[PDB]
RNA sequence: UCUAAGCGCGCACCCCGCCUCGCGCCCCGCCCGGCCGCGCGCCCCAGCCCCGUGCCCCGUCGCCGAGCGGCCCCCGCCCGGG
RNA sequence: CUUCGAUGUCGGCUCUUCCUACCGUCCGCGCGCACCGGCGCGGAAGCGUCGGAUUGUUCACCCGUUCAAGGGAUCGUGAGCU
RNA sequence: CGGAACGGCGUCGGCCGGUCCCGACA
């Protein structure tokens, strides 16, 4: 939900007075979880355990979200059988906002929680490049569709104590 | 914005009216009304075509537009040419005698397998039964509605059922031979 | 464990509760169906069982051993002294169930029917129907009320009372019975027919025919408190049984803990 | 409160009705034959036939009672949702009347509908629903024909009464220009908006 | 019996497919039995 | 009485504040007509309320204190704790000060 | 399914959310579930709102594709759509409903007394018209 | 292509009738009285035909009458025979 | 694990109820289903599943008939009996 | 919806290829 660029390096050593710096773009609810994910990765990808290294900077990158763009997410999730690879495309205003839509549709359909899924990459794809039809139909210049749920105006009836004189039309 | 839509074209002879999801179709052979309100469809007239358009076709709702288009067009065919479902009585040793009885409103089948039980099958309203003099031992069912003719015909075939035995060896009954849009 | 052998339960549980009958006399309950448009007819009568005779009849059942042969068969003579119509009752078909619109009683009620309304007629007040007779006796009250039945009533029945003086019975008071007018072309025709018989005797010969089948409703002979063997047809136990052989040995299993309605028990047999 | 049960889910409305009865609201439910039970009829009949199987083995008379009439089925549903052995709840069951059709003077009472508990809004098209009246004919009710024949008569009479009401209402509205105008000006224009 | 009439009758009675479990009659070209729901085993037997 | 022409807003005593385990017969849960959200209760908070004793016929006064839930129901305390035979009975929240 | 279609420029009366009671325009459609709505003259800051919170209105404003917020405001101002909708039956009720929301307990007391005068008056008017 | 919409037929099973009981209620007769209440469009939801309101004061000033509804009321034994 | 200041322990006899994992009858369907008769399978517990010789027997075994499924209820059933 | 090996053209979502305007005997 946030989007952070966590920078980190192993603690300086006599053999390596200057160690290599790693940068990771991590989407997470909070800075504390973002720094845990960064170290979950560096522990496996670069053999740098959290106690071995240090986080130079966790930097929240806020985004301007005034226009809808198609964000494609490649990820790996561990199911009841085992790890699988999946590419999901979501059209959303900001990359953090589309990561929320991806993790909402990964828990609902694939039953994978945030810590099971690891995101390989997030990259904005143009209308021509969309490979998924659920996102493609919206990308076309003009979309006219009836209101999908016009019966959802039953929020009005909870207030009414459900004692309306006539049955409301939709 | 997904909407599985199938459009047919209304025949000029037929005059078609749609109110809600109930379609009333009248041509030369007579008016047929069918109600498709069980299904959620955007039946749209105007021009000379009917578009069915089921919006948000998530699951088996994609099946609905073709089915309804076919049904409206089966109705348009019947109100013009009419549907005939010729049925041929088949017997080995026992001549089976079918006699049209209530002024083309019922059939009485006797001497089936030398069975004392006489079977009368009434037709669904608006379907006439006759015996094709030309084909011989054949019964021609003619009506505007395809499903009334077909229901009338399958009741005919369901009454004439050999009680046990091997159905593969003992084939005797009324079997629909020709199902077609022809001759009322 | 399994019962080990196959036997049917003794007795019909439909006829439970096997209690003395609380209705005053056998009551018709369901009347035959209307079949509107039939010849207008009355559906029932009250009679008193007189005895049995035995008749020799010629049988014409085809494909029977007794075809074209003579058969001695038992007969029951029911004395049926003429009943007299005393009222017209109309019942609407309501979503609750048949609901009585009204009973328009006769201008004059006979002493036999009137003696039913009191426990001891000689010492009684004799107040029943006193105002009603004055309200009627012009025919206006009977006809205006009868019209209400035509508009609302869907079922028309007639109250009729037996003549016990024409019977060798010691009753004196007369049984009142509702007999349904049936098979009318319309309810108004039923009311018109019903008024034709008002205050007038109806005979068993008019109500039924020879060869027709009738069903007789009555209260059975009483046998008093009776044990399981007579009341329910259970097998008497072996002679060696202590505390007697005329008993249902096992009234049930340990579980269900309570005794069940299905098990046979001693009580009224008639 | 008189609520038409036509088009209403059985459980969803019963829950509103139960809270009202416990809050002392004196409710009457009419047209209970036209209330809806969700699910395919075959399965709702099996569920309503399975309930009638459970009867006290020793004396069926002392055991659960299964009511064929739809109005009685609706009352038993609300009873499950009400503390009926307690006095607060037996006094709530007492203030409830369930009717099939609008029969005595329930017809002349003003009637209301609970929109949220109504089937159209509550269940998706293609859910499959049945009316309590047909489930009750199949479990034993014998008066379905009776409450149809009667309801037809009431609806015919209501149409005649409506046309009579329509002309009178035009005069009633036309005559509403007296101090009603002053109240209207000082109720809505006084910015209350009512 | 006429041979032409025999063919029509046998199409109704003999031509078919039978699931090996449901035993259900199935269409001449089938991949799954309707009643046995997807049983992929089916046959039919000539007299 | 003390209250004769007081305009009032209909309310209902819907039972004492409770848990399945314990009843706090000190506080009384009141559903006010026209209050459907916790935020709306603010208007009717601290206002005078009264329930008419069924036996006495004389009002028992009280004040609305804090909102019970998200549904607009409020918790109220009266000079004497209510009897419990007054559950479902109507309480009156007076528009005027006393 | 026949009129009132989710589309670019459709005026929407928000019925849930922080913007409850405020009109807006559907600038883009993210999906079936959500739309991007902006109300430059109506006080809604551009945000993505689930279509459930947006009741559709008959008026559709004429907007360019991707019209920003300032360009949307010039286009929204140019259209007579907002003004006609407030002259509508729904718009007339929305104005009355807005006044009803800002009512204190003292205001409510005056309202309920006035309502009683109408209830009694109607009986007096309808007793004359028998 | 028997199914997904839709439709037809369909088991000594099931449910109901018939039957056994039956709390209550009803009509009637005697009697003819008391008490209480005040309030109706219908249909449809993929036309929803213009919606997305209303009521929001059952004492809070409302209670006349009429009508449409409800409710209460009322109905002996001993003794003898079956 | 519960019961030893005691839950009467086998079988029969009697009588009730239940289960289905169905033997016959019902309804389908498949056969290496010509008929006749078998055999398999799905729904189906309404009814039937008996009379005897030997054994305390449950069981077993044989005879017979209108040809004869398997079980549960404190191994149902002892202030019911034997 | 205690529960398995196993089945499911029930419905959404993937993963990896082939045929694809060289429109998937003519």
């Amino acid at each position: 939900m946030q989007k952070y660029i966590v920078y980190g390096r192993r603690l300086p050593s006599e053999k390596f007075p200057e160690p290599e710096v790693f940068r990771m773009t991590i989407y997470a609810p909070n800075e504390i979880v973002a720094k845990s994910r960064f170290w979950y990765h560096l522990k496996s990808l670069k053999k740098i355990k959290r106690t071995h290294g240090e986080i130079l900077d966790c930097q929240h990158i806020e985004e301007n979200g005034d226009f809808v763009k198609n964000f494609g997410v490649l990820l790996r999730y561990r199911s009841r059988v085992g790890q699988h690879n999946m590419y999901r495309e979501v059209r959303e205003t900001t990359s953090a906002r589309a990561m929320d839509k991806v993790y909402s549709e990964m828990a609902g359909q694939c039953r994978a929680r945030y810590h099971d899924i690891q995101i390989i990459n997030v990259k904005e794809v143009a209308d021509e490049d969309v490979r998924r039809e659920k996102v493609a139909m919206f990308t076309q210049k003009g979309v006219r569709f009836p209101h999908p749920c016009p019966y959802v105006h039953v929020k009005r009836a909870a207030r009414t104590a459900r004692f309306q004189d006539r049955a409301p039309h939709v | 914005p997904l909407c599985s839509s199938m459009t047919i074209k209304v025949p000029t002879d037929v005059e078609c009216t749609i109110n809600k999801r109930v379609v009333t179709v009248k041509g030369k052979k007579g008016t047929l009304v069918r109600d498709f309100s069980h299904a959620p469809l955007d039946i749209t007239h105007a021009n000379d075509t009917i578009s069915v358009a089921v919006w948000f076709p998530r699951g088996k709702r994609n099946a609905l537009p073709r089915t309804i288009c076919s049904h409206i067009e089966n109705m348009f065919k019947g109100v013009t040419y009419g549907f005939e479902y010729k049925m041929r009585l088949a017997y080995a040793h026992f001549p089976i005698a079918a006699t049209v009885v209530d002024n083309n409103k019922a059939i009485e089948i006797r001497n089936f397998m030398h069975q004392i039980k006489t079977r009368r099958i009434e037709c669904l309203p608006g379907v006439t039964i006759a015996m094709s003099t030309n084909v011989k031992d054949e019964l021609i069912l003619r009506g505007i509605s395809i499903e009334d003719v077909s229901h009338t015909a399958a009741r005919i075939h369901e009454s004439l059922k050999v009680p046990n035995k091997d159905l593969r060896k003992f084939l005797d009954g009324c079997y629909v031979s020709s199902r077609g849009l022809q001759e009322q | 464990s399994h019962r080990k052998f196959s036997c049917c339960r003794k007795g019909n549980l439909g006829y439970l509760p096997r209690k003395r009958c609380t209705r005053g006399r056998g009551r018709c309950k369901t009347f035959p169906p209307d079949v509107q448009g039939a010849p207008i007819h009355l559906t029932a009568f009250l009679g008193y069982k007189a005895g049995c005779t035995h008749v020799m009849r010629f049988i014409d059942h085809r494909g029977s051993n007794l075809h074209n042969r003579q058969a001695i068969d038992q007969a029951t003579i029911i004395d049926a002294p003429p009943m007299i119509c005393t009222a017209i009752i109309g019942y609407a078909k309501t979503p609750k169930g048949l609901r009585a619109v009204t009973t328009v009683w006769a201008a004059h009620i006979a002493e036999p029917a009137m003696r039913r309304f009191y426990r001891n007629y000689f010492h009684a007040e004799k107040t029943a129907f006193s105002t009603y007779m004055k309200k009627a006796a012009d025919g206006t009250y009977i006809k205006e009320q009868l019209g209400r039945l035509k508009q609302h009533a869907d079922v028309i029945r007639i109250v009729a009372h037996t003549q016990p003086a024409l019977t060798p019975l010691k009753q004196k008071k007369a049984d009142i019975m509702e007999i349904q007018v049936n098979g009318g072309a319309n309810v108004a025709e039923k009311v018109d027919y019903a008024y034709a018989l008002m205050e007038k005797p109806i005979s068993i010969k008019d109500v039924f025919s020879v060869g027709a089948q009738i069903d007789t409703i009555s209260i059975t002979r009483g046998r008093g408190f009776e044990g399981v063997v007579t009341r329910w047809g259970v097998t008497r136990l072996p002679r060696k049984t202590r505390r007697g052989n005329r008993k249902v040995a096992c009234i049930g299993a340990w579980h269900p803990a309570n005794v069940q309605y299905t098990v046979a028990r001693a009580g009224q047999m008639g | 409160i008189v609520i038409d049960c036509k088009g209403h889910i059985l459980g969803r409305l019963s829950a509103i009705v139960a809270k009202e009865l416990l809050h002392g609201h004196e409710v009457a439910l009419v047209r209970c034959e036209k209330a809806i039970i969700s699910g395919a009829f075959r399965d709702v009949k099996a569920h309503y036939l399975k309930k009638m199987h459970k009867r006290t083995n020793f004396n069926h008379l002392r055991g659960p009672f299964h009511f064929r009439a739809p109005a009685e089925i609706v009352r038993r549903t609300i009873r499950g949702m009400i503390p009926y052995k307690t006095v607060r709840g037996s006094d709530a069951m007492s203030r409830l009347r369930v009717y099939d059709g609008i029969p005595p003077c329930c017809a002349r009472y003003k009637r209301v509908v609970c929109p949220s508990a109504m089937a159209y809004l509550c269940l998706r098209p293609e859910r499959r629903r049945c009316e309590v009246g047909r489930v009750a004919h199949e479990i034993g009710w014998q008066h379905a024909a009776d409450v149809e024949r009667y309801e037809k008569r009431r609806l015919e009479e209501c149409d005649k009464w409506y046309q009579d009401k329509i002309q009178i209402d035009k005069k009633i509205a036309e005559a509403a220009e007296k101090d009603a105008e002053l109240q209207r000006i000082n109720a809505e224009l006084a910015k209350y908006g009512y | 019996m006429e041979p032409t009439l025999i063919n029509l009758a046998r199409e109704y009675n003999q031509n078919m497919m039978i699931c090996r479990h449901c035993y259900a009659r199935n269409p001449l070209r089938a991949t799954n039995c309707r009643r046995c729901r997807g049983t992929n085993l089916r046959k039919k037997k000539l007299s | 009485e003390e209250i004769k022409g007081k305009t009032f807003l209909p309310a209902i005593f819907v039972g004492y504040q409770r848990s399945r385990a314990k009843q706090r017969e000190n506080v009384a849960l009141v559903k006010v007509s026209g209050i459907y959200t916790r935020a709306e209760t603010d208007k009717v908070l601290g206002r005078l309320i009264a329930i008419i004793h069924s036996k006495s016929g004389k009002p028992i006064f009280g004040k609305i204190c804090r909102p019970h839930g998200n549904s607009g129901m409020v918790r109220a305390r009266f000079y004497t704790n209510l009897p419990g035979q007054l559950m479902g009975h109507k309480v009156r929240v007076f528009y005027d000060n006393i | 399914s026949y009129h009132r279609f989710v589309e670019a420029g459709r005026l929407v009366y928000l019925g849930d959310g922080p913007d409850k009671g405020k009109l807006a325009v559907i600038v883009d459609i993210l999906s079936t579930a959500a739309v991007l709505i902006d109300g430059p003259t109506t006080g809604v800051k551009r945000q993505v709102v689930s279509l459930r919170w947006a009741m559709l209105t008959d008026q559709v404003i004429n907007i360019s594709e991707k019209p920003t917020t300032e360009q949307l405001k010039k286009e929204i101002e140019a259209s007579p759509a907002i003004d006609t909708f407030m002259n509508s039956v729904w718009g007339k009720k929305i104005q009355q409903q807005r006044l009803r929301a800002k009512a204190t307990f003292e205001d409510m007391g005056k309202i309920a007394k006035l309502r009683r005068e109408r209830k009694m008056a109607m009986k007096r008017i309808a007793m004359s018209i028998k």
